[PDB]
């Protein structure tokens, strides 16, 4: 059984590094692969993108220079690291495990597949909200 | 043997002049693959073995 | 109708009618584009990127999308079109 | 989507299909968590009822559906597409969000 | 490969005038060879009618028939056939189209049983 514990500050200033941490639940940080996924009110969501270790870790490319994703083996939780945090940022964030699929539409050796992504289990998200 | 292109084509005439017909490619309707051709491995192996004798 | 006690040597080597196969089929290739049409007028200025689609930037396009300008029946208006060409037909005469 | 309770929907979203896609369907329930419905094509996992038919994604040039048979008030949630066209891109952000709502 | 297939009637009057049809596939008619007609009555031994040649041969047949046979290839059908005037009960015999060739008469006919009776 699961469920993930969203932490982080809520009441954020403009331009700063912004911290979020995820508490787990029975499975560790080394099995699964992980998610992060941000939503503003009223939208629809936005996935920030996934980490694992041995360098399984593709970001977005929309932010791709001010975002970062880490584990936390010894404490078992999931960390998001952000940079520079602006007034599109305030949104509900949420960490989600996630699987992988091989959707194969021809011949599997000349790489004609391509492995999609799923989360299955969410967390109940952090409202992050930035004014000064 | 067995050799395929899946690629689905679709042609498209355009009109070069007066009853100048040009066929150029259009869409490709569906999965952009690469064409390949099959042959058996063992019947492969076995005829080798035989031009190999 | 069968020939028995006969011995004759063959050589395929220097042998005739496979070269006169051989320019038979050349002349026959050639006597089948006479009625076709000549692509003269596409000779032409190709603006060409790659076709829509999810590449990577190891494994190039196989597929390039071309559209350039050709003349239409009439002489005088000219339209815009485009069409699907291989790599192994296009080179990058010399940004755009 | 505004319907009948104990009926049949359906719930179209995203971009037409270009190649073989692979959907993910998604469901939120308000001010709460998301959740996932179908996965594959046409594939739901454990945990989740039936009833929520995917469509095929080996069509060329369709869209995207999701049909849902006896639909009731707990089916309130808004709906999200998520596409993995083998021809387009990886799409960072999801589909417009389908609101289906009951009388 | 070559086959050989016999048509024509296995029941005729006897005075009338008889005719086969052997029609030929999995080669040519034109071939080293003697396209025959060989019958055999019920119970008894063969008895070779006669044949024609797919090359300019004139056509010998056995003279126990009587100078009523009369074999006549069809070069553009690919059959040869068999004619037999004036008939008698007593030629109630299995009928045979064969080939003579290098070896002797490798592909027949199934052979009908034509039993002329009045
Ligand atoms: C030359 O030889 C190669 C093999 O070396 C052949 O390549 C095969 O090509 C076919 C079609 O292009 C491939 O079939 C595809 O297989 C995918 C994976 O199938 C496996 O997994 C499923 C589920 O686990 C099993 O049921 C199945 O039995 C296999 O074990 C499928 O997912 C694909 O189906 C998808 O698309 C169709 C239509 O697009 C949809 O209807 C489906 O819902 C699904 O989404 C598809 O069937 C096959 O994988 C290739 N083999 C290999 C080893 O890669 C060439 O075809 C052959 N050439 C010739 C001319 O014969
Ligand atoms: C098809 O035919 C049209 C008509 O000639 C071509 O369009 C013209 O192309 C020239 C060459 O680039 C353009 O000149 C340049 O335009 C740019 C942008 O305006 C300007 O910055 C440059 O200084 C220069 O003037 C011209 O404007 C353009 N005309 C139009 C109406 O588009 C076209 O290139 C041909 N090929 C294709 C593939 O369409
Ligand atoms: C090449 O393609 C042909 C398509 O007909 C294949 O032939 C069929 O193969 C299947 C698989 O064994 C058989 O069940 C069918 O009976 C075959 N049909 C015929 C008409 O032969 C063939 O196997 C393919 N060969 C290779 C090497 O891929
Ligand atoms: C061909 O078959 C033989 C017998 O199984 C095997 O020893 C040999 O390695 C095969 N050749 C190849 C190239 O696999």
């Amino acid at each position: 059984q699961v469920h993930l514990q969203e932490s982080g500050p809520g009441l954020v200033k403009p331009s700063e590094t912004l911290s979020l941490t995820c508490n787990v639940s029975g499975t560790l940080v080394r099995d699964n692969y992980w998610s992060w996924i941000r939503q503003p009110l009223g939208k629809q969501p936005e996935w920030i993108g996934y980490v694992h270790d041995s360098g399984d870790t593709n970001y977005n490319p929309s932010l791709k220079s001010r975002v970062h994703l880490s584990l936390d083996k010894s404490k078992n939780l999931v960390s998001l690291r952000l940079t520079g945090v602006t007034a599109a940022d305030s949104a509900i964030y949420y960490c989600a495990t996630t699987k992988h699929g091989r959707r194969i539409y021809g011949v599997v050796a000349f790489k004609e597949w391509f492995t999609y992504f799923y989360m299955d289990v969410w967390g109940k998200g952090t409202s992050v909200t930035v004014s000064s | 043997i067995n050799c395929t292109r899946p690629n689905n084509n679709t042609r498209k005439s355009i009109r070069i002049g007066p009853g100048q017909a040009f066929y150029a490619t259009g869409d490709i309707i569906g999965d952009i693959r690469q064409a390949h051709c099959n042959v058996s491995k063992a019947t492969w192996n076995e005829t080798l073995g035989k031009v190999v004798k | 109708i069968h020939l028995e006690n006969v011995t004759e040597e063959f050589n395929m080597w220097k042998n005739n009618m496979v070269e006169q196969m051989h320019t038979d089929i050349i002349s026959l290739w050639d006597q089948s584009l006479k009625p076709c049409v000549k692509l003269t007028p596409l000779c032409v200025t190709l603006q060409c990127t790659n076709v829509t689609n999810n590449i990577t930037d190891d494994m190039r396009g196989e597929l390039k999308n071309c559209s350039f300008n050709m003349t239409t029946e009439l002489r005088d208006k000219k339209q815009k079109v485009y069409s699907l060409f291989y790599r192994l037909d296009v080179v990058q005469i010399n940004s755009n | 989507v505004s319907v009948a309770p104990g009926q049949t929907a359906r719930i179209t979203c995203g971009e037409e299909s270009l190649g073989s896609r692979s959907v993910i369907w998604y469901q939120q329930r308000p001010g709460q968590a998301p959740s996932l419905i179908i996965y594959n094509n046409n594939d739901r996992p454990s945990g989740i009822p039936d009833r929520f038919s995917g469509s095929p994604g080996s069509t060329f040039g369709t869209t995207a559906t999701l049909t849902i048979t006896s639909v009731e008030a707990g089916d309130e949630a808004d709906y999200y597409c998520h596409i993995w066209d083998s021809r387009r891109p990886t799409n960072w952000v999801f589909g417009e969000g389908t609101t289906l709502i009951v009388l | 490969q070559v086959q050989l297939v016999e048509s024509g009637p296995g029941l005729v009057r006897p005075s009338e005038t008889l005719s086969l049809t052997c029609a030929v596939s999995g080669a040519s008619i034109r071939t080293k060879a003697w396209w025959s007609w060989i019958r055999q009555p019920p119970g008894k031994g063969l008895e070779w009618i006669g044949y024609v040649s797919g090359g300019w041969d004139l056509p010998n047949y056995n003279p126990s028939l009587k100078n009523r046979v009369i074999i006549l290839k069809d070069t553009s059908l690919n059959q040869f056939s068999l004619r037999l005037t004036s008939v008698t009960a007593a030629d109630t015999a299995l009928y045979y189209c064969a080939r003579e060739g290098p070896e002797d008469f490798d592909v027949w006919g199934p052979g009908f049983l034509v039993t002329v009776s009045s």
